[PDB]
DNA sequence: GCCATTTTCGCGGCTATTTTTTTACTCCCAAAGTTCCGCTATCAGTTAGTAAAAT
DNA sequence: ATTTTACTAACTGATAGCGGAACTTTGGGACACCCACAGGTTACGCGAAAATGGC
RNA sequence: AAUAG
């Protein structure tokens, strides 16, 4: 199996899972630990943001690669926004400070 | 830094390395 | 989609010096992910260097590996400089060679 | 193993309150006490007296400063309830928080980046 | 809901009639409970008349299943209901409750249906790149035209503008002339249709 | 962009500020047109349009009218992704205790009010009265009265004292607390104490009280009056192949809450007997507890599939929760 | 990449400097100071660092010169 | 009654999609005994002795 | 009022690949809001024709 | 003298509005007497911490 | 659930 870009989840906005759905591989916790142990911060940020759930960032990354620029503009993963919304729905004020 | 042979560099996540190093071999574990 | 020959030449030129990340589950330590230079082969199976198998705990009895493509220049240089198999030949747990 | 043991010895119970903002019988982080004691010695005032505590890896993980990492580990309801009643603030200093929020981890290639920010906040 | 019905029954009891309170109150309690079921038992609300139609369809289907020994086909149910078969099929598919997104898929137990639902509203990155390319190509083609014709076409199609414009306000630019604006737009389209300056835009069809 | 994440209690005003409207009906979508119903759990007037730059009317249907609210419908002409961000609110007819600040041991309400959890539940479950304003009477704050005793002392004293029962009583008790005074009292009592058990108790309670004083939170915010409502696109009702619909359990929980709230309002409008009103208040509390954390209070509410409904706590927690399934690890593109 | 880490000292710093140089050769119009030999910008930057032509101070100095001009 | 029998025959844990790679797979599947299922053990809760 | 014993609470590896489920049931009527077909009427676009101009 | 084009008027389609009757939809009512519920469950095990009990 | 590592 191989995938570059395809379908995405409805809520988490992450790639689907499975060869039947043309999904992507799961970069689990232990893979993140391996990347942290190496020190590959930029590879890890690519995996977290522009390959999984940064909706604007992943489109910008595809356009940049098509233009031959190979640069990313990471943003906030959608799963974190979902987490903020559910914690707020539990009647708890969670917010980001500048 | 055991994986590199020289003194450890700044920014090396040594805690993750320590945890992985300890955890990986866990499967092998059971007057003259 | 039509798989023209010029597409294959373009693919060779693309992968000429683009490192690719190989992973095997469970990733018990950081040597479970390493970067390699890809050589295009006819077939459907990934060819793995023997001397790295001990790092991956990988044997050829049905094992499957995942492959990831670093996109940006920083990720490519991290793959070449930190995660490349030639850099990781000592065990971070003990300092002993791992490609024996 | 010494790194893990260091992470096990991270808390202290205050035996003498002194004049620092610490109550007797309070389990607080050792680094905070050390910084406060350095400041008070610079001010020439009575320092706090503490007894260091050894916690298990699970308890030490659950008693970290950041509630994002503690919630991501386990016992999410307890961690979130305690943080909500306390009004805690997470400065995103470790790896897990920056992984969750999509930022560069403060280790390796991202380390310098974070350092630069700590300069700009200082200025 | 039955308690509310009972209060309504107490509000309008008549002891002169000689009947006991249970006789009258049972009707109101039944009505309140059943109306509450009709109004609040479904994620997608079905009106009361359709609820009665569905329930009586179920009763007739159960009696016919007892009668003939196999499931009643829609035409037989339609004949017994004195209703069209199309109405029967309508009632049949609108009488299904929504499925849960936590329901396992297949024989699994750690799988969930919601894990396999796409986001059909998303735009493919190939399409976004094609849109950007079309914008660039249109700008380049317009750059090879007279500024008046380029501006007229831009206003008439809304390119690089918030709104599209009709011939009247395009005439309002310099000379308010619908027949003239129409002619210059036709000229611009004719020049853009020439094969010399249309091979770039032909590839987007 | 941001330098820290701040957590704390949510005030009713904060929950109203988050909200773009009030959910008044348990309706979701029409059964024929499949369009959102007004003032429902999927209202386009509250949460946003269902199509990009359109209204339910179909009158304003382009980018030329961006940001314009249709007078016939009320749907703002904007994008559809706003339905993943816009929240709503429900104005509860009676206050409801928050299950996390009540049953997640140790109980914060009990620790702050220095009353055992069993007594708090007895007041909440409408089994025992509690004195809110003792007045010019021998009665003390927080002392429990049975219905018999409450009637006796109501005849005895009259309107001198106020005694309540339920979450309103706990809210009144929490609102009347003087936090600096309590902090001073615990400090003074800790000065002149010798037993280590009582020392532990007072040090824990003093930590809680001074945390409340420093944080700016108010204790009565642990009792909910306005209930936030999640964006619809995070609890979707989407069509499957063949006309079937897939839904989230949060819709069932929210519908239960809204129905019980509306029934409470209608019972109060009808001036029902107090037993029915107490029953409805118990059911409202149970529904909100099920929505927040299912199974913590008691028997977990189950759906038609005979399995417990998944609540917000289950959304955020566990091995299969958001932290571990989607945040610490992800599915990625450009992989094989 | 032993020569590059010897010339820089830290692998992370080497990665950052090589990324800046590769972005200069790819996104910017800057030309390579060594024979390209049909190599990607990352490998060209690594070779330049190994040869001692590119360092962090050199990059900062050239940026300052560009800003002055 | 029909609901009960279809539940058992289609959605039970012991009603399994038949193994049909070869004749031996079918024979072995029909002669298989599970400790799991309704009224049995659980994978995670089962111990060494069983 | 502290020392021990019983009761909840939370936890129990990672990647893949095969596949939906199933009980339970009044009716009628009057009043109200909505829809669906048909017709009207206006405006804008398109097209055919003819004169005006240019070769 | 002929050919191309610009101007103009007529046709036609889309569309907003309206009529009105059929259609869907909502709320009220029903008078032998009926008067306290489920409702499956569980062969986990371990460690902590929190709540009870003992004198 | 079953299967592979
Ligand atoms: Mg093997
Ligand atoms: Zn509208």
């Amino acid at each position: 199996h191989a995938r570059s870009t395809g379908s995405y989840s409805l809520v988490t906005q992450q790639p689907l899972g499975g060869k039947a759905q043309f999904g992507g591989q799961r970069f689990g916790e232990m893979e993140v630990w391996a990347l942290e142990a190496y020190g590959a911060a930029y590879t890890l940020q690519e995996m977290l943001t522009v390959k999984s759930d940064d909706v604007n960032g992943r489109t910008k990354m595809y356009k940049n690669i098509v233009d031959g620029n190979h640069a990313m503009e990471p943003g906030m993963p959608e799963s974190f926004n979902v987490l903020l919304k559910e914690i707020r729905s539990l009647g708890i004020n969670i917010e980001l400070e500048d | 830094d055991l994986a590199r042979g020289h003194l450890v560099n700044q920014g090396e996540a040594v805690g993750v390395i320590a945890a992985q190093s300890i955890g990986e071999p866990g499967t092998q574990l059971t007057i003259q | 989609e039509r798989e023209e020959a010029v597409v294959w030449d373009i693919l060779d030129e693309v992968i000429r010096e683009h490192p690719v990340l190989l992973n095997r589950a469970p990733t018990l330590h950081r040597l479970g992910i390493q970067a390699f230079e890809p050589v295009l082969i006819e077939g459907k199976a990934i060819q793995l260097h023997p001397l790295v198998c001990a790092a991956y705990n990988a044997d050829f009895d049905g094992d499957q590996m995942a492959v990831h493509v670093p996109l940006t220049l920083e990720a490519q240089l991290e793959a070449r400089t930190l995660m490349m198999s030639t850099n990781n030949i000592l065990s971070p747990a003990s300092g002993d060679p791992i490609i024996v | 193993i010494e790194t893990i043991v260091r992470q096990m010895l991270r808390k202290c119970t205050i035996t003498f309150a002194g004049d620092s903002e610490f109550l007797p019988g309070e389990t607080v982080e050792y680094s905070q006490v050390k910084i406060a004691n350095r400041k008070l010695v610079e001010e020439g005032k009575e320092p706090a007296r503490f007894e260091r505590e050894l916690l298990g890896i699970t308890k030490a993980s659950l008693a970290t400063e950041s509630f994002i990492s503690a919630a991501s580990f386990q016992e999410t309801t307890r961690v979130l309830t305690e943080a909500a009643v306390s009004g805690k603030r997470d400065d995103l200093r470790g790896l897990k928080e920056n992984v969750i929020v999509g930022r560069l981890i403060p280790a390796g290639t991202g380390f310098a980046y974070h350092q630069d920010r700590q300069a700009k906040r200082a200025q | 809901e039955g308690n509310i019905g009972l209060m309504k029954a107490v509000d309008k009891f008549e002891y002169r009639r000689g009947y006991k309170f249970s006789t009258y109150a049972t009707w109101w309690i039944r009505q309140a409970i059943t109306r509450s079921i009709a109004d609040q038992a479904r994620t997608i609300r079905i009106p009361v008349h359709m609820i009665e139609t569905i329930n009586k369809l179920n009763r007739i289907s159960r009696q016919m299943l007892q009668e003939m020994g196999r499931e009643p086909l829609p035409e037989e149910l339609a004949e017994r209901m004195q209703m069209p078969e199309d109405k029967i099929r309508k009632v049949l598919k609108i009488a299904k409750e929504p499925i849960s997104m936590e329901t396992p898929i297949g024989d699994d137990e750690d799988s969930h249906l919601g894990d396999f639902i796409e986001d059909t509203t998303l735009e493919l990155p190939l399409d976004s790149a094609t849109a950007t390319s079309l914008k660039a190509a249109t700008r380049d083609v317009l750059a090879g035209l007279t500024p008046r014709e380029a501006k007229v076409l831009r206003m008439r199609f809304g390119i690089d503008m918030n709104t599209d414009h009709t011939l009247e306000e395009v005439g309002k630019q310099f000379d308010v002339t619908r027949e003239r604006i129409r002619q210059i737009e036709a000229k611009a389209l004719r020049k853009l249709r020439h094969p010399s300056r249309s091979e770039v835009l032909r590839s987007f069809l | 962009e941001f330098d820290a994440i701040k957590i704390g209690l949510a005030s009713p005003d904060m929950i109203r500020s988050w909200s773009f409207g009030e959910v008044k009906k348990p309706e979701t979508i029409n059964y024929r047109t499949f369009k959102p119903e007004r003032d429902g759990l999927f209202c386009a007037r509250i949460f946003g349009p269902v199509k990009d730059y359109e209204c339910l009317c179909g009158k304003y249907k382009r980018l030329k009218h961006r940001g314009v609210i249709c007078e016939k419908c009320g749907v703002e002409v904007t994008q559809t992704k706003v339905r993943r961000d816009r929240m709503g609110h429900i104005e509860l007819a009676s206050p409801v205790a928050h299950i996390w600040f009540l049953k997640s041991l140790p109980s914060r309400i009990g620790l702050l009010m220095d009353m055992p959890l069993r007594d708090i539940e007895r007041v909440l479950y409408f089994e025992m009265y509690v004195v809110t304003e003792p007045g010019m009477t021998d009665l003390e704050r927080g002392q429990m009265l049975t219905e018999e005793e409450y009637l006796d002392r109501l005849e005895e004293w009259g309107d001198e004292f106020t005694a309540k029962m339920g979450a309103e009583a706990i809210k009144d008790l929490l609102a009347s607390m003087d936090l600096p005074a309590e902090a001073e009292q615990m400090r003074e009592e800790l000065d002149t104490t010798n037993s280590e058990t009582k020392r532990k108790k007072l040090t824990k309670r003093l930590k809680l009280v001074e945390a409340f004083v420093a944080s700016g939170n108010k204790p009565e915010w642990m009792i909910l009056t306005v209930l936030p409502v999640l964006p619809p696109d995070l609890r979707p009702l989407v069509p499957l192949d063949g006309g079937r619909f897939a839904t989230s359990d949060l819709n069932d929980l929210y519908r239960r809450v809204i129905n019980r709230n509306n029934r409470l309002k209608r019972l109060l409008e009808l001036a029902a007997p107090d037993i029915i009103v107490r029953n409805e208040k118990r059911m409202l509390q149970e529904s909100v507890d099920a929505l927040l954390d299912n199974g913590r209070r008691g028997r977990a509410i189950t759906g038609s599939n005979k399995r417990p409904l998944k609540s917000l706590a289950d959304m955020i927690k566990g091995k299969q929760g958001r932290f571990r399934q989607n945040l610490l690890g992800k599915r990625v593109d450009y992989s094989g | 990449v032993q020569d590059a880490v010897e010339k820089i000292g830290n692998r992370f710093d080497l990665v950052l400097v090589a990324a800046r140089r590769a972005r200069q050769m790819q996104s910017g119009g800057k030309d390579a100071l060594v024979p390209e030999e049909n190599d990607k910008p990352t490998v060209i930057a690594l070779r330049e660092i190994e040869e001692g032509l590119i360092t962090k101070d050199v990059l900062d100095a050239r940026e300052r010169q560009e800003q002055q001009e | 009654i029909s609901a009960a029998v279809k539940e058992f025959f289609g959605s039970s844990q012991l009603s399994q999609f038949m193994d049909q790679n070869n004749p031996l797979s079918e024979v072995t599947h029909k002669r298989r005994i599970s400790a799991l299922g309704p009224g049995g053990l659980t994978r995670e809760r089962a111990g060494f002795e069983v």
